[PDB]
RNA sequence: ACUUAAUCUCAGACAAGAUGUAGAUUUUCAUACCUAGGUAUGAAAUGCAUUUUUUUUUGUAUACAUCGGGG
RNA sequence: AAAUUAGAUGUAAAAAAAAAAUCUUAUGAGGGCGGAUCCGCUUCUAAUAUUUUUUUGUAGUUAUUAUUA
């Protein structure tokens, strides 16, 4: 008799997501954060936009 | 014995779509159903783990949770799991509640402090208001210009251009030294010049387009590579090749602007948006 | 230790004996639960069918402009298929910098950002 | 280990055993298959020591001295041999079986005075084996067309 | 048509939309409230068994698809952004970009068998066990081409921390297992220490980690977070090693301490996990892809940057 | 064959591409031209070199087919 | 050098029909002939196996290309 295991998963909750160019988009997380102002991310950081003068 | 094709090596730059497709009436209400599903399937939300008791977030999300009834989350409205009345999770046609514009007023409404750092209620004339999402259509979009990149951020655009009068795709002769992926960047650099960050898939074509021979007359063998652009804008001043106007064109405005039989060996190479 | 009971307190609740009950719905209830489900499933077939659609039309254009090109000649005095065999080189196709990264790491988003488009990029 | 030292424990001892006597056409070991020259045990078949091969490789060594060449050993030393506790290694060899091979830039002359000294400190019997001569079936040469299938035929005669 | 005759004349997916009239006068609220009594409840009463003793038990358990049963998951709640993004315009250029056309009469090639067999005259050949593998002692998956039929897209992700110093301080794993269940949204699942070093203080078959593994959805938005909001923070990062990969597509790399807190999810209650507390864990971005170069190369269409080892 | 003791041999090939070079100064192609062909400036073809077993050279067929120490 | 985790083969999934032959089996035809079922001979059908045998068919669906209206 092979039991059947019932999935234990916390509250999730929908939060959106605004990147440091201004963007929103929307995600599901645990958090109960409603909205994340990113100052910091891949549009922000030189690795990944090394053509940017800007951050240069 | 002169060669009885001319080969060609053409390239269609194209701007990816920059937002996600419109969801579907379908996809709203589903999402909406399984959301509500989660509440009565998931473990409880334990206000502990994130707030410490007696500071300004666990007051503040006391009391914007005392306005949504006790519901930890802001996108599923008023529905509570427990109870004698938890049957009724299922909502009635129109629900503004299932609609995006309505989880993202909710989820912004949630983001302004309510309580300053000495534990008082902000008064609701002296908060202060997040800022809003940017609008998905431009002012491009209204004003309908086809020579701008932000026009129909949803859809992919082409990069179509005129000689001294038809439109088409940058193209040129290959030459016996160059190749494909090779004359297909320098008729780019010299159609649109160099101030576009342009990457070039690669070396295979993704469409041909074969103009016979008149029996006389050349025939013409055009290949036609796909290209991506980070960014920049096209530039027609000084170019080499005789081109007068460039226009970024959807996929549909596209078959209207060029040729039955030269739309008909580029719709191949054609995606979804 | 309060905190570390404030960890446990929350494992506690995941506990198998805590977390809510499988559910229980009526056969009204259930049927519109089944259609649900039907045209979910169907949805996604449209989706699927749809997206292997494109992704097949997309191939057969690749392999027509291919074969066509391995049959021409030149240009110039070039043996024929010699574009076709330069064509199907992977030089630095599986290398470090094969795909530009900033092209990649653009994404989709639900709305556009406080410039959508940067026109000013200069090589 | 080595050809003369096997990687074997001393300990455990062995079974006296007894040499491969080939009674079914078999001819391995007979015929030069590395070198271009051999040492061939044309007699009978015994057990060597590991201080008779060493003192034979020392011989050859003694006159080729100075000289440029290669020498396989077809043997191997791995029976322990027990004299009452262990006492030396030695290995068991058929009849007409290469015991040596050589090639290099030798003279042939030159070569036979090497394995002829190395045929007297060795016990029995020895031959000179060039390269491409025919196997030995048992006691006999398969020579002139012979072939295994006439040595098991019963019509002889 | 008789063909058409014989479907269902009384068809229910062809009736008409609801109207607004009516819509106005249904208020289930209204109903079981005015009724003030227990409607009777259905004599199906069918309820999934908890445990399945097999195929042909007079009780059994229904599909996990069903609402009933006891494994039902919610379904999908979002579109990951990552997954729309890669399928809509990446696939078409790893397509594109890996391609070799085959003439349009090649023939099917015949996959050769790996475990030789032994051909020849020996009459020892008939009956001899099949030949070891030639190489490797364990036979590698053979690579197969990006084709509009593959496209290599990512299946599964598993967050492993191996806490050594837990045995000790048993409070090591307790906050161990709650990062990795905030980070992820699933319940880890505890693991065991499986060799024996005195040097090192450990012990075998005690409890020195945990794991979790995200199908699906959750992987997707999960990469998001790491790509796009943990690495970039990450001070003086280099990027994924060049080396990484077991031969087979999936990739392989590990976090520090400092930047596990860097998690969204991690940082917003930083302050209530005791001090140093906080573990770093490996994780495993497993793949459809079928060799190390396809696998990188699908990294690398999702913005993923390599540094040459 | 599997296992045991020794010993021997090998650890690498082709096609295409690319890279230069002496050439011959012919044809095709691309430009500056002239008046559609030649006038030229180039490229290619051309012959052996050169790069090719994981490489900044891909593919195919193969066990991607090899590591430290000492001199 | 030695700690945990994740990996490490390939194939198939619309659908076949039909002709004879070689045995072997059958509580199949209660076969026939000698001595319903036992035993020895035995023809016929059926099933499995085998043939590289004799072939026929290999669609439909989605899309591409070519001609045709
Ligand atoms: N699963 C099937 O029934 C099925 C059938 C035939 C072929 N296939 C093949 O299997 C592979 C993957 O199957 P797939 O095409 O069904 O992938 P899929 O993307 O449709 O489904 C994968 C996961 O994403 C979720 N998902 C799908 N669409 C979504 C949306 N619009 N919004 C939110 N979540 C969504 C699904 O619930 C599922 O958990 C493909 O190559 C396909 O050709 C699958
Ligand atoms: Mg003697």
């Amino acid at each position: 008799a092979t039991f059947v295991p019932r999935h234990r998963r916390p509250y999730q909750f929908t939060q959106l997501v605004q990147l440091s160019d201004g963007s929103t988009f929307t995600v599901r997380t645990t958090m109960p954060t409603a909205l994340y102002k990113s100052a910091k991310d891949s549009r922000n950081h030189l690795l990944w936009q090394p053509s940017d003068k800007s951050l240069k | 014995s002169s060669q009885i094709y001319r080969i060609k090596s053409g390239v269609i730059l194209t701007r990816p779509p920059l937002l996600t497709r419109d969801l579907t009436p379908f996809e709203e209400s589903f999402y909406f159903y399984q959301k509500r599903l989660n509440e009565r399937l998931t473990a409880p939300f334990r206000k502990d783990f994130y707030f410490k008791k007696d500071t300004a977030a666990d007051l503040d999300w006391r009391i914007k949770l005392k306005e949504r009834h006790g519901v930890p989350a802001k996108d599923i409205g008023r529905y509570n799991p427990r109870g004698r009345m938890a049957w009724n999770d299922e909502v009635l046609v129109g629900s503004q509640t299932s609609s995006r514009k309505h989880m993202v007023e909710k989820l912004l409404a949630d983001a302004e402090m309510r309580v300053s750092e000495d534990g008082e209620e902000i008064p609701a004339e002296d908060r202060v208001p997040v800022e809003k999402p940017m609008p998905r259509r431009t002012e491009a979009d209204e004003k309908g210009d086809v020579k701008r990149l932000d026009r129909a951020l949803d859809k992919t655009l082409y990069l179509v251009v005129k000689k001294k009068a038809k439109w088409m795709f940058p193209t040129g002769v290959v030459p016996t030294d160059e190749g494909l992926h090779e004359t297909a960047a320098r008729i780019l650099a010299e159609s649109a010049g160099v101030n576009m960050n342009t990457w070039i898939v690669g070396r295979v074509p993704v469409a041909h387009h074969v103009v016979r021979p008149v029996f006389l007359k050349k025939g013409e063998k055009i290949f036609f590579l796909k290209g991506r652009i980070m960014a920049g804008q096209a530039d027609l001043t000084d170019n080499l090749h005789d081109l007068v106007d460039f226009k970024w064109l959807t996929q549909e405005e596209l078959r209207s602007t060029l040729a039955e039989e030269y739309f008909h060996s580029v719709k191949g190479m054609f995606a979804e948006r | 230790d309060p905190r570390i009971i404030n960890i446990l307190r929350h494992f506690a609740v995941l506990s198998p004996k805590r977390i809510p009950p499988p559910l229980r719905f009526g056969r009204n209830r259930y049927l519109r639960h089944w259609t649900i489900h039907r045209a979910w499933l169907l949805f996604r077939r449209q989706q699927r069918e749809q997206r292997e659609r494109i992704l097949m039309q997309q191939h057969q254009s690749m392999s027509n402009a291919c074969e066509e090109l391995r049959n021409t000649e030149g240009p110039g005095t070039r043996e024929t298929g010699y574009l076709y065999r330069v064509a199907m080189l992977k030089n630095g196709v599986y290398g470090l910098k094969s795909i530009p990264i900033e092209y990649a790491s653009r994404a989709l988003v639900e709305t556009p950002g406080r410039q959508a488009w940067n026109h000013e990029w200069k090589r | 280990g080595s050809w003369l030292e096997p990687n074997l424990n001393r300990k455990k001892k062995m079974m006296k055993g007894r040499p491969r006597v080939p009674t079914g056409g078999s001819t391995k070991g007979t015929t030069v298959v590395w070198g271009d020259y051999g040492l061939r045990m044309r007699d009978h078949h015994r057990r060597i020591s590991a201080q008779q091969l060493k003192l034979a490789e020392d011989t050859i060594k003694q006159r080729l001295r100075g000289q440029k060449y290669r020498l396989y050993k077809r043997v191997a030393c791995n029976v322990g041999v027990y004299v009452s506790s262990f006492d030396h290694w030695a290995t068991r060899v058929a009849v007409n079986q290469i015991i040596f091979e050589i090639r290099g830039q030798l003279h042939e002359q030159v070569i036979r005075d090497a394995f002829r000294l190395a045929g007297h400190k060795l016990p029995g019997l020895y031959e000179f084996v060039k390269k491409g001569d025919p196997p030995v079936v048992g006691i006999t040469k398969l020579e002139d067309g012979l072939t295994v299938e006439d040595l098991k035929n019963p019509r002889k005669k | 048509i008789p063909d058409l005759a014989e479907l269902e004349t009384r068809s229910a997916l062809d009736a008409p939309i609801p109207s607004e009239e009516d819509k106005k006068e249904f208020r289930p609220w209204k109903r079981a409230a005015d009724r003030k009594a227990r409607l009777p409840s259905s004599r199906y009463q069918y309820h999934p068994p908890k445990y399945n003793r097999g195929p042909l038990h007079p009780i059994q358990s229904p599909p996990s698809s069903d609402p009933i049963a006891r494994d039902f998951v919610p379904g999908p709640f979002n579109m990951p952004r990552l997954k729309e993004t890669f399928r809509t315009v990446m696939a078409s250029d790893l397509m594109t970009l890996a391609y070799i056309h085959t003439p349009p009469g090649t023939p099917k090639k015949e996959p050769t068998e790996r475990l030789r067999a032994w051909e020849g005259d020996s009459p020892y050949f008939a009956n001899r066990a099949r030949r070891a593998p030639r190489g490797a002692p364990e036979l590698p998956i053979r690579e197969r081409d990006i084709s509009f039929r593959n496209i290599p897209e990512i299946k599964e992700i598993t967050v492993s921390t191996f806490v050594p110093l837990g045995l000790k301080n048993p409070d090591l794993l307790i906050v161990a297992r709650a990062v990795l269940l905030a980070m992820t949204g699933t319940m880890p699942e505890m693991t065991r220490s499986k060799n024996n070093v005195v040097q090192w203080q450990l012990q075998a078959n005690k409890p020195a980690g945990c794991k979790t593994t995200i199908y699906g959805n959750a992987a997707w938005e999960f990469m998001d977070r790491l790509i796009h909001l943990v690495l970039p923070r990450i001070k003086d990062w280099k990027g994924v090693p060049a080396s990484t990969g077991d031969g087979s597509g999936n990739v392989q790399f590990g976090l520090n301490p400092e930047d596990v807190q860097l998690f969204p999810e991690v940082e917003c209650n930083y302050d209530m996990y005791p001090a140093k507390m906080i573990p770093g864990c490996h994780i495993a971005i497993k793949t459809t892809a079928t060799s190390d170069r396809q696998a990188k190369l699908l990294l690398q269409s999702l913005g993923v940057p390599f540094y040459s080892n």
